[PDB]
RNA sequence: CCGGGCACUCUAACGGGACUGCCCGCGAAAGCGGGAGGAAGGAGGGGACGACGUCUGGUCAGCAUGGCCCUUACGGCCUGGGCGACACACGUGCUACAAUGCCCACUACAAAGCGAUGCCACCCGGCAACGGGGAGCUAAUCGCAAAAAGGUGGGCCCAGUUCGGAUUGGGGUCUGCAACCCGACCCCAUGAAGCCGGAAUCGCUAGUAAUCGCGGAUCAGCCAUGCCGCGGUGAAUACG
């Protein structure tokens, strides 16, 4: 069992980050499950407009926490080759819980 | 339907100087900015001046009135 | 009372943010307060330098912040001096081991900050305001950039009254949000008072 | 309606008769939004009006409406200083949507404690010529050939 | 053998399989008339069968979830007419111009601010 | 039905006629059907005698009622009236005391309008 | 009606608990 | 606001209750945001600047 | 629940799909009426977006800022008090005046969010608020959680009441240094006005109005019946 949570403030950084790590680990490894999407922690902002009344101006913004997750069934070592450091995406965050 | 649930609140301030004050027999005025605390049994007999916020106002602290605080005697309010 | 900021429209499309990284609950505050710092200091000292955007990454305790110059000369100084002072006093603040990176922008006249920053010169120096517009809208015009906006505020030529000032050219729609329209704003204070300077910049179609 | 003809709401067929008055009927008892409840005051409504006389609640239903449904009702016109109430006919629509309205008015008027018991009483007097909701509308027909002679301003 | 349809109204999925047999339908583990037991519109589920002579003809099972029960009831109309067009096409004849085919798009609408509940504005009395 | 000090209801459930008792609500007159061993449901008319006087047991002495209730709550309001209390003074002046605002809607309290020009 | 904190209805409209609506 | 009203940077309140969230930027003394440590005037200006990540126009 | 499997609902990323394209009609054209096909059409529904300017509109009491006044002092700390005052008047709301209703058991169906000392399954104690113990969830797996109207069953019987819960007396929990001024909550008791509201006036044209609950931000706590979102059921009517 190796879990790879994927999280991000980007959808298309998130894809692109799963999807090199899953075409790396796929010259490797077995019929991988792949990038399976989890909902999106969606975090709602609302905010009068104006300073100093005109209550009923207010606009809201709304963050979005991103997820997705990998698990990759039985690598050994060329999976972890091509792993260690080698990706591009800043924005984007992974951690592996086993 | 007022409620304190264990060690019913008495602040130090006039605390002690009362159970100091009873040792040496009843004493005259006391200066009280400590609304705050509870009123307990030994304090019955005294004179105590509470702070209005801007007034200090003498109270007589009797038999009757001990479960209730000191500034219920002491109005905040002025009218008519 | 109208027409939000532009930028803050655009950032979903055809727009990205000048810090581009991932936290959560206990960790989002004072990280973006570090942020603040950096941005804070490099106004403190880089003003005139011609700077424009700060970019800020983080992967992992490691910083990539970015800044793109229309005068690099000045950030690296000579033979590299001026990236080792406040580039050591950008780490005597954060204790996060960060490092600096340089980048050049073309064309500090096609880069609407930077517009901004220039009429707001000209005008704390006390130009005619209108020719100042002008010269940046033609300034912008002259290289690509279908479109070019220039917004004064009021009291102009340290008039009593306040007033509004003009003079875009081309085509700068504000309204829809297709085409990279740029935005720049600059403070002008001056002894009559306080000029806002607003410097839209179209360029690009998709 | 300043543009359009602000065209008419096409209500779903009934469950149990497959008409639609029946549901128009339903969504007139309605309120705060149970037409669950307003069906069941109506059905159970017509299984009392079926029962207590030895009839058919279709066409008591759809003669009490008739009974009900006006020729004739009043309108205000401006003119020359106050207004005036000047007679005209009536829409086969309207008529239905009064008709209807005069009925749920009638039957949450009258005594009776239940609710379907109001609907089935009215219901029933309304198909026989009486009650108060044909009184309300022979009351708007009063109305009519009594100001007739403001028939001349028709409009 | 087996026919499917899935149909949706109202926030409500109603995964519709339909066999033949004698005419009981389940749903969840419930009969389909314990489950909506006492409802005046439950009869308009099973309507759409009435263009093609089903209930006795056929045999259904039902797996139904999501939003309200007259949501339920509605979605499980249209599954039981994909269900019916998968098993027979031509039936779509019958089932259009009845109009069982269509997908109810009507939706809650969202809440919008400077109003209690979407469109109703807060009164205001002496302007 | 006599239970307390003059009480006489009748006609209805016992459990809800029991209310019209000063110092009995529904969770009292629960109690007391539950401790009595009575239908709660049964009417008035129907109650045995010895239902009654059981009823009479419990309710007449276990909770103090009508008169002495209405004499302990007034006296407790001269009790705190007696002495200085802010509490005593707003039951002096005709005022809330729970703490409420009295700008406006003090109606309860304060008894019909009086408007006064302005 | 909810106005009623003894009773059932009043107890979910104001989301408290209690000898009228316990928890479970 | 204030600088010295912001004094709960230091917090030592003498008493637990007394920590208010006082938006970071614009030292605000009323509505302050506790996810970002800003205030709405304050969080409505760095959004629009674009340095919140992640942060976009909410439109459904 | 397991073995197992992705077909399904689903979650979330990219796409397809509508264009008056087809037909009848009318028309010089745009386009209009009608029809089939289609999940959907004549802008399919909802947002985000608000022009040159206006009213010397709003706030220097958010911020930044140009000038004029303050300096043992308007600055500054802390305690107490105040912004909660009441013979009145309006604005916005909440709850109601009941039988399409109330209460009691029993049972079923949402979406959107929130939670590392924070949400708190579960056992115990207590009528209860709540306390003690304690599992799990770094949360499509755990928890807030029960949705409420609804369904069946029952009691109430047109009555200031088994409507309505104001007021007040007493007892008690909790956050907190501390609830007199001035908190929420629980329990017993008290059980007020009010039986559809004068002149006048308001919202809404489709899932809309109406009604029902749920969540959230701010916050130790909370006077939130506010505000911002979520779904459940679901109208009436538009001659003009
Ligand atoms: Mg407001
Ligand atoms: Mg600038
Ligand atoms: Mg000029
Ligand atoms: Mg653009
Ligand atoms: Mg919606
Ligand atoms: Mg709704
Ligand atoms: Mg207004
Ligand atoms: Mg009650
Ligand atoms: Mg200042
Ligand atoms: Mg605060
Ligand atoms: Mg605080
Ligand atoms: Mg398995
Ligand atoms: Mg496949
Ligand atoms: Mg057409
Ligand atoms: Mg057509
Ligand atoms: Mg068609
Ligand atoms: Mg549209
Ligand atoms: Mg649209
Ligand atoms: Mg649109
Ligand atoms: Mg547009
Ligand atoms: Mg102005
Ligand atoms: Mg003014
Ligand atoms: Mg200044
Ligand atoms: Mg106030
Ligand atoms: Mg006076
Ligand atoms: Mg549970
Ligand atoms: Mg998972
Ligand atoms: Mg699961
Ligand atoms: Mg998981
Ligand atoms: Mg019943
Ligand atoms: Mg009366
Ligand atoms: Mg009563
Ligand atoms: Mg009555
Ligand atoms: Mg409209
Ligand atoms: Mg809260
Ligand atoms: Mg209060
Ligand atoms: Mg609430
Ligand atoms: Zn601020």
């Amino acid at each position: 069992k190796i879990r790879i949570k994927l999280r991000g403030f980007d959808h298309k950084t998130l894809d692109a980050s799963a999807q090199k790590i899953v075409e790396a680990a796929r010259r490797s490894g077995a019929q991988v499950s792949g990038p399976i999407p989890l909902p999106t922690r969606v975090r709602r902002f609302t905010v009068i407009r104006g300073p100093f009344k005109h209550k009923d101006s207010r606009e809201h913004f709304e963050l979005r926490t991103h997820n997705r997750l990998v698990d990759i069934i039985n690598p050994n070592r060329k999976t972890i080759e091509q792993l260690m450091t080698l990706d591009l995406p800043t924005g984007v965050e992974i951690e592996i819980k086993t | 339907p007022r409620s304190l649930k264990k060690g019913v609140f008495v602040d130090d301030h006039l605390l002690e100087k009362v159970l100091e004050l009873n040792a040496k027999g009843e004493k005259r005025l006391i200066k009280t900015w400590s609304r705050r605390s509870t009123i307990v049994p030994e304090m019955v007999g005294h004179t105590i001046a509470v702070y209005n916020g801007k007034q200090h106002v003498p109270v007589y602290i009797t038999e009757n009135m001990v479960g209730h605080k000191l500034g219920e005697f002491a109005p905040t309010r002025t009218y008519r | 009372g109208n027409k939000i900021h532009p930028i803050g429209f655009r950032l979903g499309i055809t727009r990205d943010w000048e810090s581009r990284w991932y936290a959560g609950k206990k960790q989002y505050r004072h990280l973006l307060l570090e942020d603040q710092r950096i941005r804070g200091l490099l106004e403190k000292e880089l003003y005139s330098a011609g700077l424009a955007r700060v970019d800020i990454e983080r992967a992992a305790d490691n910083v990539a912040v970015t800044v793109h110059v229309a005068k690099p000369g000045v950030v690296i100084g000579r033979g590299g001096e001026r990236i080792r002072v406040l580039r050591e006093e950008l780490a005597k603040l954060t204790g996060k081991n960060v490092a600096l990176n340089v980048q050049e922008v073309q064309n500090p006249n096609l880069s609407a900050p930077l517009v901004a920053q220039r009429v707001a010169e000209q005008i704390e120096r006390r130009f005619a305001v209108r020719r100042a517009i002008k010269q940046a809208v033609q300034r912008v015009m002259e290289s690509g950039a279908k479109g070019a906006k220039v917004i004064v505020s009021g009291r102009i030529g340290g008039a009593e009254q306040a007033r509004t000032e003009w003079a875009a050219q081309g085509r700068v729609p504000l309204h829809t949000l297709r085409a990279n329209i740029d935005y720049g704003f600059a403070l002008a204070r001056t002894t009559y008072g306080v000029l806002g300077v607003k410097a839209y910049i179209f360029l690009g179609e998709v | 309606a300043r543009r359009r003809r602000a065209e008419v709401r096409q209500l779903q067929p009934d469950l149990v008769y497959g008409d639609v008055l029946v549901t128009a009927f339903i969504n007139k008892i309605m309120r705060d939004g149970k037409k669950n409840l307003a069906a069941r005051i109506f059905y159970d409504a017509c299984k009392i009006i079926q029962e207590k006389t030895g009839q058919e609640p279709l066409k008591v239903f759809k003669q009490a409406v008739e009974n009900v449904k006006p020729r004739m009702e009043v309108r205000s016109r401006r003119v020359g200083g106050a207004n005036y109430q000047v007679p005209m006919e009536v829409s086969p629509r309207r008529q239905q949507s009064l008709a209807l309205r005069w009925l749920v008015q009638a039957a949450n008027q009258r005594p009776e404690r239940r609710a379907a018991v109001r609907i089935a009483h009215e219901l029933m007097d309304a198909a026989e010529g009486k009650g108060g909701a044909v009184k309300k509308k022979e009351d708007v027909e009063r109305m009519a050939e009594a100001n007739r002679a403001y028939a001349h301003y028709r409009w | 053998e087996q026919y499917y349809g899935t149909g949706r109204r109202k926030e409500a999925v109603a995964r519709v399989f339909l066999r033949p047999g004698n005419g009981k339908v389940t749903v969840n583990g419930q009969d389909f008339n314990e489950y909506f037991q006492g409802l005046v519109r439950a009869v308009a589920a099973l309507e759409p069968l009435r263009a093609v002579d089903a209930l006795g003809h056929f045999d259904a099972y039902i797996t139904v979830r999501g939003g309200g029960k007259s949501g339920q009831i509605d979605a499980i109309k249209l599954g039981i007419a994909r269900a019916l067009v998968q098993y027979n096409p031509d039936y779509r004849a019958k089932l259009k111009p009845l109009g069982f085919l269509t997908r109810d798009a009507r939706v809650v609408e969202r809440k919008k601010y400077g109003k209690h509940k979407a469109r109703r504005a807060p009164q205001y009395s002496k302007r | 039905a006599r239970i307390a000090g003059v009480e006489i209801p009748r006609n209805k459930r016992v459990d809800v006629a029991l209310t019209y008792i000063y110092g009995i609500g529904k969770a009292r007159a629960k109690e007391a059907l539950e401790k009595t061993g009575i239908n709660p449901a049964t009417r008035v008319k129907d109650l045995t005698e010895a239902e009654v006087v059981r009823l009479r047991e419990y309710v007449e002495n276990t909770w103090k009622l009508e008169g002495e209730l209405r004499a302990e709550v007034a006296a407790n309001i001269k009790r705190l009236m007696d002495i200085g209390c802010y509490r005593g003074l707003r039951h002096r002046r005709g005022l809330p005391v729970r703490g409420q605002r009295t700008r406006t809607n003090a109606r309860t309290r304060k008894g019909p309008r009086k408007t006064v020009a302005g | 009606g909810k106005g009623d904190r003894r009773t059932r209805r009043g107890k979910i409209w104001r989301g408290t608990y209690g000898k009228y609506r316990p928890r479970k | 606001a204030r600088k010295a009203l912001i004094e709960k940077a230091k917090r030592t309140p003498k008493f637990k209750v007394r920590a208010y969230t006082r938006c970071v930027r614009c030292g605000r003394a009323r509505s302050v945001y506790r996810f970002f440590g800003l205030c709405r005037i304050c969080l409505r200006e760095l959004a629009h600047k674009g340095q919140l990540p992640g942060v976009r126009k909410a439109s459904w």
